């Protein structure tokens, strides 16, 4: 026998009460709110009613911690999930209600991640509405589109084309560079930040686009809309199982019939319902190769990603890896593999987990060619794992609205007292920037915009091309 | 779904109806009932049509009404084969605070046990009815807002009507239409790791919480890798062609390969997973004829005959004793016998000449004249003809 | 050391990596060794009905060499010839006995003419593996940890936890055999107690005692000297095992088969030497030396001359050419 | 097509000295059989073997870009906190120095 410790007292099943909830229903901090079964008690020694067990210690107060990710948190401690803080004052987490900024994506050649979060498979070869606002009963501001060619089977083929239609404009991009076919009216909101491996691209107060120069399309929207959009990315409502509402206003179950509803050209070819299987074409009846690809896609579950695997589930981003690089016949460029992992590392970076997964025998990514135009090798460009995308330059000296915390790619780093310009590849002292300050106030480096349309009598316009301290005369309407 | 319909038509989902007008289906948004599903080894389905897997060994909370306390369901998992990736359901415990604060228990057979007492079915108490369905599966029915299914070999179901919209909590979720929030621990915060979600609903502290939920148990038994491919390749074969456009098969394929490689006998684990798909194709409207002498045709006894879609209303001999009762049942699948023959208690089915009567529960023989002083009653052919 | 050793010798007997014997008359496939957290490979042993047939190596998910007593090494279902070297698994013959080396993956399996599986395995799997040949730890008493993880006292339900079924055949729990020895006792225990006893008496075996103990070996023989009728040779299987188990420990023994009146079976031309080199100088060979610094291995080989040519010993004068 | 880098504008000087037809048959043979997934080395190593033979005959070549067989050299300039940046990829430098 053993006389149990002082802090608790022994119990005895009474012969009358069936409700002998004693030793069997030992209330710990997990199972207090939960309701328990019990036949009869036992010859144990249970804590008093005013306290509970806690890891071989009958913690007295009802102050015991508030678990998340299987980790302790004392009362008062906070956690940051998304753009919200959340504290367990008591025993339940108490979170804010600031809805965060959602993000489409195109992980690989043929996959799509909606705003609310829904990976699905859609191999197409026509042009498709990725997202827009002219949906049902709305004005119809922007109509981002996407268009693929030779991309039903992922390979070194499948260059994407993207035509974004905002403010009566037509700016589009493919083959590395961005092209303006029709400039839009309010040029003030326009912006282009070619920082690193990406093309960050703002379009307004509540819209942004990102493009890795190869395939990815990550449009970022703000809290403004909240069920005002539709397209292949869904409606942005929080409900995660109504992101397959086709153009004909009904939910479908098979995504290959969904995106066929969103094609622009209603007379091109609608894609074919593929017979479902775990092995794509190359990995079909090639079980040898199907293991060499599976193992190499376990880099997504490796010692270097262990921090992120607890935050972001890798199972979506692994299914894309096995799918792409089976179908892809990678020969000279191993980009259909190295781009599916970078898409996972960037999502890990947005949640504050920078990662260095890239070595010399795996997806090297040199940066030595930018340090070549000068005969003297100054060596300022470097591959930095995740550096800020929104910095100050001769072309964009002011700080911009920054939808992306940091990004991969080649970044120019040199000692302070020098600021980067892209035309002259190196960094240069600030005075060499064609910066503009007309009549005193601080603004950009001479944007090509006609300020002050509102008042005729106060039409006091002052442009600046590069350096000139000039002001132009307004043409009177009379 | 890749086919054309003229205007003015009205096709109906299981949930509601939609009508074509100007190339745009108009649709109602009225709620429709949910179904949490346990099956196979450890394969769960939330009310919000989420799928996942959690191979823990304790007494977990499956569902509960959480603003009031009309009920609470409790699953009990155990390891179920030699492998460690094989954790089937043994029993489930139901609790009704509305009636005695009782405690029903569905056992590893088709058995039920109220408050320790085994019970013969049916069990018409006031609200809850418990009866067999095919005479091989139990069905609880509390009120008109709750159903269940057999927990013998582990295929629990539930039917929650929209009066429980958003006011339940457990492994099966909130029942609110949102599929993403279902990994919400009781401390009110969504977890991204399933290995954290399930081990937060365990009722006992001594139970071991798991650290990894594996996805490929065919690694520990490489002999079954081949067989698990060709076996459930029929699930995407055109035998099931009629309900690829009714429910996504890709998970029910994913749950087969985890069952056939893990369990002790991959024969019936195969043929209890293919039926998990046909039972959902049938819950939307599509019946499939997928039984063969090779693909697990069940052996109805000599008295009975196999049948695909039939009426479980004119089968049991109790039906003739209580004919006025309504049978608002579907066109079910199981072992029946021809319409001239009705089912007797002893497994054989007989014509309605020797079909006994069940007056006041008492089982009377086909000819039993019977009377107190004042009343006069006899059993003719299944029905009990009383007078006064 | 840096290695291990399992042995499935004679009929139904087993010897784990750590001095723990028992008997097991299985009915189907069973896992000999392999990892337990993550399996890069898995050595597997098929039993028809008590008596063994095949050794198998499933190399993850994609490959399966199939050797056996049948010797007609097949792969998947297509029967291949021999030798064979696919996927880093050299399937050779050494000393007239068949070998399956996996040095990239850390194992060396082999079978003899009678049929006696053996598994030499590296120290990389120390504390890691678990199977029908037990874990590779120092202790010898805890090495029945079932597929769940349970120290079981029974050497029988353990081995039936590590069963692995296929689609061609699903297999059940075998039963322990009902011994007919219990009634046919007679003289068979009196006159034949000596052939087990000579592991302890004879001087050629009287020196591995500070390395091993013959007490289990004499214990496991006395139960199998009773089913065979009219033979002293029934002791040499359990005795032949004792020779190798001392050789692996770093102390080899010599000439013990001279007087034992039992020599292990081998094809014509060769008989059982002890500690012959694996790099048998054959006929169509290149006269290169001091690369074969491998350890010394037991097995039958040719006479002093009489070089090997296609599974037979032939005199050096009659060495052919090839074109 | 990708093995026609051996017959490209950058190798025209060497194609007159060294026949590429042997080194092309190897390219088609290797990277068919090779299931290149993460490391495109079974292709990038058959061209380097041709460039080196071109170098021995005095024809140095720079065929290697960022989208084709990159070969970074930035990790050696890492152990020092101060990034001195002396290691570089040089197309064909002398092997026998002091
Ligand atoms: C959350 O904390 C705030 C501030 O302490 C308190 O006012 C509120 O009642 C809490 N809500 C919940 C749900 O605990
Ligand atoms: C990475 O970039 C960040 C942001 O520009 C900078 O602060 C940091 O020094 C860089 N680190 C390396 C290793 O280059
Ligand atoms: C024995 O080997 C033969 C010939 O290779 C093969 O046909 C047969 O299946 C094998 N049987 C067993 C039990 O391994
Ligand atoms: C074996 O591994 C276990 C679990 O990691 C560890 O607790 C134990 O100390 C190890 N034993 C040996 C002999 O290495
Ligand atoms: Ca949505
Ligand atoms: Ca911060
Ligand atoms: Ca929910
Ligand atoms: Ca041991
Ligand atoms: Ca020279």
């Amino acid at each position: 026998s053993l006389s149990c410790r002082p802090p608790m007292v022994k119990l005895v099943c009474p012969a009358d009460n069936l409700r002998a909830e004693g030793l069997e229903c030992t209330k710990t901090c997990q199972n207090y709110d939960l309701e328990c079964m019990s036949m009869g008690c036992v010859s144990g020694c249970l804590c008093p009613p005013g306290m509970v067990r806690h890891e071989n210690r009958c913690v007295a107060l009802e102050r015991c911690p508030c678990f998340h990710q299987g980790k302790e948190y004392a009362p008062g401690e906070t956690v940051k999930i998304g753009c919200n803080t959340c504290v367990c004052q008591d025993r339940k987490w108490n979170c804010t209600d600031h809805v965060c900024d959602a993000t489409c994506s195109t992980i690989g050649m043929a996959h799509y991640l909606t705003f609310d979060g829904l990976k699905y498979l859609f191999p197409g070869e026509c042009q498709y509405v990725l997202v827009q606002d002219y949906c049902g009963s709305n004005p119809g501001t922007f109509r981002i589109l996407v268009g693929n060619k030779g991309c039903s089977h992922p390979s070194v083929k499948c260059k994407k084309r993207v035509t974004i239609l905002v403010e009566g404009g037509e700016i589009e991009l493919f083959d590395g560079e961005v092209n303006v076919k029709r400039p839009m009216k309010d040029e003030t909101h326009f912006e282009v930040v070619e920082s690193g491996r990406y093309i960050i691209l703002l379009l307004g107060k509540a819209l942004s686009v990102v493009w890795d120069r190869h395939l990815s399309i990550s449009v970022v929207l703000k809290q403004t809309y909240q069920e005002k959009v539709c397209g292949l990315c869904g409606n942005f409502d929080g409900i995660q199982n109504n992101d397959l509402t086709s153009s004909n206003l009904q939910v479908e179950e098979d995504p290959v019939d969904f995106g066929n509803s969103w094609k622009v050209s209603s007379q091109c070819a609608d894609t074919r319902k593929v017979p479902l299987d775990s092995s794509p074409a190359t990995c079909h009846n090639n079980i040898m190769k199907q293991t060499m690809v599976d193992s190499s896609c376990r880099i997504l579950t490796s010692d270097v990603f262990q921090d992120c695997n607890k935050l972001v589930d890798p199972e979506p981003y692994l299914d894309v890896c096995i799918y792409d690089t089976c179908s892809c016949e990678s020969i000279g460029d191993c980009a259909c593999f190295c781009d599916t992992i970078a898409a996972y590392a960037h999502v890990c970076a947005q949640h504050g987990k920078v990662v260095t997964w890239r070595t010399a025998t795996l997806c090297p990514q040199s940066c030595e060619e930018r340090n070549l135009r000068e005969n003297g090798y100054e060596c300022e460009w470097r591959y930095n794992s995740c550096a800020p995308a929104c910095q100050v330059t001769c072309q964009h000296p002011e700080p911009l609205a920054c939808p992306v915390q940091c990004v991969e790619g080649c970044h120019a780093h040199c000692p302070p007292g020098k600021i980067l310009d892209e035309l002259l590849q190196t960094c240069v002292d600030p005075e060499d920037c064609p910066v503009c300050e007309v009549a005193g106030r601080r603004f950009a480096s001479g944007k090509k915009v006609t300020l002050n349309p509102s008042d005729p009598e106060h039409c006091q316009i002052c442009h600046c091309d590069v350096v000139n301290l000039t002001c132009e005369a307004c043409q009177e309407p009379g | 779904s890749g086919k054309r319909y003229p205007p003015g038509t009205s096709l109906s989902r299981d949930c509601n109806t939609c009508i074509c007008r100007n190339s745009q289906w108009i649709c109602s948004n009225e709620e429709c009932p949910g179904e949490c599903l346990v099956t196979g080894q450890s394969h769960f389905k939330s009310f919000d049509n989420r799928y996942f897997t959690f191979s823990g060994i304790c007494q977990y909370l499956l569902a509960r009404d959480c603003q009031d306390h009309s009920f609470s369901i409790v699953i009990e998992t155990v390891q179920c084969a030699d492998d460690r990736d094989a954790v089937c359901t043994r029993s489930v415990t139901v609790r009704l605070p509305g009636l005695h604060n009782s405690l029903v228990k569905l056992k590893h057979g088709a058995g039920v046990a109220m408050d320790g007492q085994d019970v013969q079915l049916p069990l018409l108490k006031g609200d809850l009815r418990i009866q067999h369905t095919v005479t091989a599966s139990v069905r609880l029915s509390y009120g008109e807002d709750l159903q269940m299914d057999w927990d013998g070999r582990g295929r629990l179901l539930v039917k929650l009507s929209p009066v429980y919209a958003g006011k339940t909590c457990g492994l099966c979720g909130n029942y609110n239409g949102n599929q993403g929030d279902d990994f919400l621990t009781p401390s009110g915060l969504a977890e991204p790791r399933v290995e954290d979600f399930g081990n937060a609903w365990k009722l006992h502290g001594d139970c071991q919480d798991l650290q990894k939920q594996h996805s490929d148990p065919c690694a520990l038994n490489p002999r079954m890798t081949r067989f698990s491919e060709e076996a459930c390749a029929v699930l995407t074969s055109p035998t099931f062609e009629a309900c690829h456009r009714a429910v996504s098969p890709l998970p029910y394929l994913r749950n087969c390969r985890y069952d056939v490689c893990s369990c002790s006998d991959g024969r019936e684990c195969l043929c209890g997973a293919l039926a998990s798909y046909a039972a959902a194709c049938a819950g939307r409207g599509v019946r499939v004829a997928w039984r063969e002498p090779g693909r697990c045709e069940l052996n109805c006894p000599k008295g009975q005959v196999y049948l695909q879609c039939g009426t479980p209303c004119n089968l049991t001999c109790r039906s003739l004793s209580y004919p006025d009762e309504e049978c608002n049942e579907a066109c079910l699948e199981g072992c029946f016998c021809p319409p001239g023959l009705y089912m007797d208690e002893r497994g054989d089915c007989v014509p309605k000449a020797q079909c006994p009567c069940y007056y006041d529960g008492e089982i009377f023989q086909p000819e039993d004249i019977f009377s107190d002083h004042h009343t006069m009653c006899y059993c003719e052919d299944g029905f009990m003809h009383c007078t006064m | 050391s840096s290695t291990a050793r399992c042995s499935l010798f004679g009929s139904d007997f087993v010897n784990t990596f750590d001095g723990s014997m028992y008997s097991f008359a299985g009915y189907c496939s069973y896992l000999l060794a392999g990892g337990c957290q993550k399996r890069s490979f898995s050595i597997i042993g098929d039993f028809q009905n008590g008596k063994r047939v095949s050794l198998s190596v499933y190399l993850g998910e994609f490959f399966d060499i199939h050797l056996f007593v049948n010797g007609t090494v097949t792969q998947g279902d297509q029967r291949v010839s021999m030798p064979y070297a696919s996927k880093g698994l050299y399937l050779e013959t050494e000393a007239g006995y068949y070998k399956l080396s996996g040095e990239a993956y850390g194992f060396v399996a082999r079978i003899d003419g009678s049929g006696n599986f053996q598994v030499l395995l590296s120290d990389r799997y120390f504390n890691k593996t678990c199977g029908l040949c037990g874990n590779f730890n120092i202790f010898a008493e805890d090495d029945f940890m079932t597929q769940e993880g349970t120290l079981t006292s029974d050497p029988y339900d353990f081995a039936n936890s590590w069963a692995l079924s296929s689609g061609e055949q699903w297999c059940e729990r075998a039963s322990p055999p009902s011994s007919s020895c219990n009634i046919s006792s007679g003289e068979m225990q009196k006159g034949l107690w000596e052939q087990c006893q000579l592991l302890k008496s004879t001087s050629v075996f009287a020196r591995c005692h500070p390395l091993v103990d013959p007490e289990p070996f004499v214990a496991l023989c006395e139960k199998t000297l009773c089913e065979c009728a009219g033979g002293l040779e029934c002791a040499c299987p359990a005795l032949l095992e004792y020779a190798r188990t001392c050789a692996q420990e770093g102390m080899v023994l010599y000439g013990w088969t001279d007087h034992s009146a039992c020599s292990p079976v081998c094809p014509a031309g060769m008989e059982y030497r002890q500690c012959v080199s694996p790099c048998a100088r054959t006929c169509q060979s290149l006269h290169i030396n001091e690369m074969c610094q491998e350890r010394c291995v037991d097995g039958c080989s040719c006479p002093e001359g009489q070089l090997l040519d296609e599974g037979l010993c032939v005199e050096s004068t009659e060495c052919p050419c090839v074109h």
